[PDB]
RNA sequence: UUGACCUCAAAUCAGGUAGGAGUACCCGCUGAACUUAAGCAUAUCAAUAAGCGGAGGAAAAGAAACCAACCGGGAUUGCCU
RNA sequence: AUUGGCGAGAGACCGAUAGCGAACAAGUACAGUGAUGGAAAGAUGAAAAGAACUUUGAAAAGAGAGUGAAAAAGUACGUG
RNA sequence: CGAAUUUGGGUAUAGGGGCGAAAGACUAAUCGAACCAUCUAGUAGCUGGUUCCUGCCGAAGUUUCCCUCAGGAUAGCAGAA
RNA sequence: UGGAGGUCAGUGACGAAGCCUAGACCGUAAGGUCGGGUCGAACGGCCUCUAGUGCAGAUCUUGGUGGUAGUAGCAAAUAUUCAAAUGAGAACUUUGAAGACUGAAGUGGGGAAAGGUUCCACGUCAACAGCAGUUGGACGUGGGUUAGUCGAUCCUAAGAGAUGGGGAAGCUCCGUUUCAAAGGCCUGAUUUUAUGCAGGCCACCAUCGAAAGGGAAUCCGGUUAAGAUUCCGGAACCUGGA
RNA sequence: UAUCUAGCGAAACCACAGCCAAGGGAACGGGCUUGGCAGAAUCAGCGGGGAAAGAAGACCCUGUUGAGCUUGACUCUAGUU
RNA sequence: AAACUUUCAACAACGGAUCUCUUGGUUCUCGCAUCGAUGAAGAACGCAGCGAAAUGCGAUACGUAAUGUGAAUUGCAGAAUUCCGUGAAUCAUCGAAUCUUUGAACGCACAUUGCGCCCCUUGGUAUUCCAGGGGGCAUGCCUGUUUGAGCGUCAUUU
């Protein structure tokens, strides 16, 4: 049997979390994350992928830097009290 | 409502240390009973207070080491400006304003005139 | 029993409570509890008394 | 443009017992084997959808602007055609309405409706102002709240 | 497993703490929409798989 | 030349695409040589470049770079255009006297597909341009 | 018994710089096929999609190794034609 | 030039199966080893005044009573 | 049923590729070319459907050409002005 | 039918729009108008403008709902019975008594992968346990995992993989010691002078890769609701330090 | 087991439905025509019919629709010489 | 005759259509130019008196400092004359800071919270061992410094 009895057999997992982007794509055997392409310096990202793209872009995180930089530009980068 | 960080900055540094190990005392002894006791919002303006004697120290420590290099270049990196990775690479006003001495003569010589026409 | 900072290490521990608690330790385990925060239980030795120290901590 | 589009739906083919239509793939979801991208579809693309390329303005010839326009001045002069317009004229002596430049040089906005009184535009006046009612459909959510009737022009 | 790392351990961790049902004056606080926790998981039900 | 690099043979491709062996790289030798260069010293600016020397197997090349952050160039106007961010990577972008020349970038009959762009060029005279009133 | 030059190294030497992100637009490389031809191979789609490299607030182009054949215009870029 | 970013003004546009996939703890919940896939879900009332109290029931609850303009608005709530 | 044995874990081989004591077998219930996204709303002379009322007029399955024979152009038949 | 420009100084919280009504009238019809119930904030006539404008079908889409139908069925794994308690309620919970079964390649006692708190204690019907439920791996609240000696960590295996170099437009590919100038432990130096120096040996030729391979070392007794070769008592051992 | 009872409780199918003979009819009707006839509600079986259900026949043909494979097909191509 | 089946109405039933609503979309227009080795985007784990999320934040953790405003916050509970005031606030503004583990991610590794090495301090009668506190050690390239190498080569040598 290809469908029951073999899905008994799968304990084995081919993919662990990934330091970079925790999801589980992180290939053991490849060392390769097939989402964010870790450990290669470039994120995975792809023009076919648009809703990957949407998951994993700009604004989706908590931009704990760039989202003071409009306020710090809107005032001229200002130093002082 | 806590400690005042206006009165904290004319403490020394010995007495903001004795401060904050106090302080440090008393929310451990604050952990303590809000195990046994089940609402302390004392413990929030101890911490509160914990954090301004940090931030006053800091902010000493930090001014001392400003005037230490102070008017000689080389500042340390966290006390130089921040403002953005291309406005520091970007030429400075003198280095912009550059010209070279031929071009100089040009404009020294001929510059753009103010002139109206009427009739 | 105390609950400890997950980075603190035995040697750590050890040295903290001497300095807190005036107090002298026979030894330190540590574990790490389900709900990932550490657990340490620190037996002192027998010139102190751990009633004695919890009832001065505070708690009976 | 990409409005119903944002899915990988295929179709299943015929020997399903269901309907050609292109159906999301996956599973665990519920959107998940169901219609997509048609304008039959429940969050498929619409028909023909609208485009910004349509022509919204249109052009009128010059001289067929300002036929129009001095047909409606010579309207504006015909006393029966103003009360089929509906604009409460009956108190006015005569018209075309002629007014003294001191109406140009008028400054404060009682003393404007003070000049309308006197002339006798306020019974249009009074009309714009008691039409006044809530749009009858979705146009007052889109800026377009209240509608009236239109009063004198004053030229 | 039992013979666990840290991560894994720290990810156990995190899920344990998250589940538990909404607490009861968040649903009695003022323009308050949520009535219970809608992310709630069961070790049966719906496994994590990390 | 530049060997299409695939085989499998496996295209599905037309006949006139089919072709493998005797294809040119559109930029030249010289571009590659000033890229490989660039990525090389990447916190220099590739200024210029000029042949040296080849043989069967190689050209040789050599690459006049500038450096952005020196302040003997960023003081001396002469220099210090360079040190504008307008110019990261002028080899890469076809910049360079090869990059224009490779680009067609050239007055006259002859280049009316490549002056200001051969994609700008298509771009602009393949958009369908509507008028409010409708010419 | 010494001092230089040339080239090539080393250092947790002094000071810097590059990478990554985003990529709507911009500068290039690479590059299809579905499709149309009522078949189809050149052609078309298309010097497009996908892939790769590189910038800015715009980029690119830009003061003719130009257009012309006229009584000659006069960097570039856009719009109408 | 500008289907990105920041700020602003609009519409003969859509009006919760519509309009972005998402008006909601929406790229969330869940499905896949993975690349990826990807929903459903808005409306009490002006104000909770969210039904004290009495009775039956083991209890849920019912029947009275009560608040309310309306309970032919009772949270399983605008007409339904 | 003591071995061309059975099996865990690690490891290698990736799609016109692998692997095959060879069955076009197996390659995550997918295999005479896997899955995912995109090109792509691919094309379809072919099947299906194509949403209110009343009034007046009202057909053709024939001609010629067509890789033409389930299609089209052309003439005819019909409507309207 | 949805929107738009004009107008009816149109209708309306003294009830708009929607919805229900084998009530009425009008029109050949599409449909329009009104009576009566429900209700709760907007809507319509006319002249024009505009379109995402009219459904019975498309094995249409999405939701909802039927007849079938209280029907098929809930029949594998030998099997349950008596009393008491608890309880509103017991075929199913607990405790006794009996009858049995697995029968030591077990239906026993541990582990590996995997799961992740299911472990353990305390409270009852909403759901779940295709009957029930007072029981539960369910629900709510809490508690629980203690190491020098057990593992990891260290080593290398098949293999993976930086560097030096060479390809490739490039993402990157090869290569793993190769056409490379490839590093680390003792006394003298160890204070008018530093880790600078004719002080010595020289030449692994990164790194990752095993919780079943190799490997330094712990046992007994007791203890918990739940941990123990880990805690306690006793008794040992190994490694590193003048 | 079926069966009856307590509890629990689906699905496939379904234009509307459900008695025949002949006739005619798209040439094998549940309906139409002419006859036979014709009495609530139903239970267990059953497999004659519902041209019963399951699947836009996989055979066959057509399509200027493919794909796997082969070769002295057409047109090319990696390698090699 | 009932039951049953059909049709209609009334009331009551899962259903959530219609109507009305709308802090949401979607198109058009105008203005602007600002990410990152001074560590970005993203990820993980944590932080609230009582809480886990595109809330905010980082062991100074629903935040500290500075500034403005001027009495709140609020679901419940609270340190406190916090109220004619250097002063409440889930306020606004924001220029000073903090900013855990990571990530281009930088000592070497990383399916390990794994292994080093170098300075200074403290403790263990210790420059070597162990431990604690602090500060460090990536690669390519540029300019300069210092130390070098090569009969590649220049001025003295029976």
């Amino acid at each position: 049997g290809k469908g029951t009895p073999s899905f008994g057999k799968r304990h084995n997992k081919s993919h662990t979390l990934c330091n970079r982007c925790g999801r589980r794509s992180f290939h053991v055997q490849k060392k390769t994350c097939s989402s964010c392409g870790y450990p290669a310096a470039k994120t995975r990202s792809y023009n076919w992928g648009a809703k990957a793209k949407r998951r994993h872009t700009t604004g989706t995180g908590r931009m704990r830097y760039l989202k003071h930089v409009s306020r710090r530009f809107k005032n001229g980068f200002q130093t002082g009290s | 409502a806590g400690v005042k960080a206006y009165e904290l900055r004319t403490k020394s540094k010995e007495q903001l240390a004795s401060q904050l190990v106090d302080l440090k005392k008393e929310l451990a002894e604050l952990k303590v009973q809000k195990l046994s006791r089940p609402s302390l919002p004392k413990i929030k303006t101890v911490r509160k207070s914990i954090a301004c004697v940090l931030t006053v120290i800091n902010e000493q420590q930090r001014e001392a080491v400003r005037q230490l290099y102070k008017g000689k270049k080389y500042q340390p990196k966290d006390l130089r400006a921040k403002k953005t990775r291309a406005l520091r690479r970007a030429l400075t006003k003198f280095e912009a304003s550059q010209v070279t001495e031929k071009q100089r003569k040009k404009q020294i010589a001929f510059p753009q005139r103010k002139y109206a026409i009427k009739a | 029993v105390f609950q400890v900072s997950m980075k603190a290490n035995k040697y750590q521990i050890k040295k903290a409570v001497k300095e807190l608690y005036e107090v002298d330790v026979l030894k330190v385990n540590t574990l790490v509890r389900p709900n990932g925060t550490k657990k340490a239980y620190v037996r002192l030795t027998a010139d102190y008394d751990a009633l004695d120290i919890a009832n001065r901590i505070g708690y009976i | 443009e990409k409005a119903g589009h944002q899915t990988s739906a295929e179709s299943w083919g015929t020997g399903r017992a269901v309907a050609r239509i292109p159906r999301v793939g996956g599973g665990g979801t519920g959107r998940s084997g169901q219609g997509a991208f048609g304008n039959m579809c429940r969050g498929g693309r619409m028909f023909a959808p609208t485009k910004t390329w349509r022509k919204w303005n249109v052009k009128v010839n010059h001289n067929e602007k300002r036929y129009a326009t001095a047909s409606a001045i010579a309207a504006t002069a015909v006393a029966s055609l103003v009360l089929a317009r509906g604009h409460r004229v009956e108190k006015i002596p005569e018209i075309p309405l002629v007014v003294s430049t001191d109406l140009e040089s008028i400054q404060k906005t009682k003393e404007a409706v003070a000049a309308l009184k006197a002339v006798g535009a306020h019974s249009d006046l009074l009309k714009v102002l008691k039409s006044k009612k809530l749009r009858a459909g979705k146009g007052k959510y889109r800026n377009r709240r209240w509608t009236q009737r239109r009063g004198p022009l004053v030229v | 497993a039992a013979q666990k790392s840290f991560r894994i351990k720290q990810k156990m961790a995190k899920a344990k703490k998250q589940n538990r049902p909404l607490p009861q004056w968040i649903r009695l606080r003022t323009n308050n929409t949520i009535r219970y926790n809608a992310k709630r998981r069961n070790w049966r039900r719906t496994k994590m798989n990390i | 030349n530049r060997k299409r690099p695939v085989p499998k043979g496996a295209t599905y491709g037309k006949p006139t695409n089919q072709g493998v062996n005797e294809l040119k790289y559109q930029r030249s030798l010289r571009a590659t040589a000033e890229e490989r260069v660039g990525r090389r010293a990447a916190n220099l600016r590739v200024l210029n470049s000029y042949w040296v020397n080849q043989d069967s197997t190689y050209k040789y090349f050599e690459v006049i770079l500038v450096d952005p952050q020196h302040k003997a160039i960023r003081r001396d106007a002469r220099y210090n255009w360079i040190c504008d961010p307008v110019h990261k990577h002028r080899e890469a972008r076809g910049l360079t006297a090869t990059g224009k020349k490779s680009r067609g970038i050239n007055k006259g009959h002859k280049f009316n597909n490549t002056k200001a762009g051969r994609r700008k060029t298509w771009k602009r005279q393949n958009t369908l341009s509507l008028w409010r009133y409708r010419k």
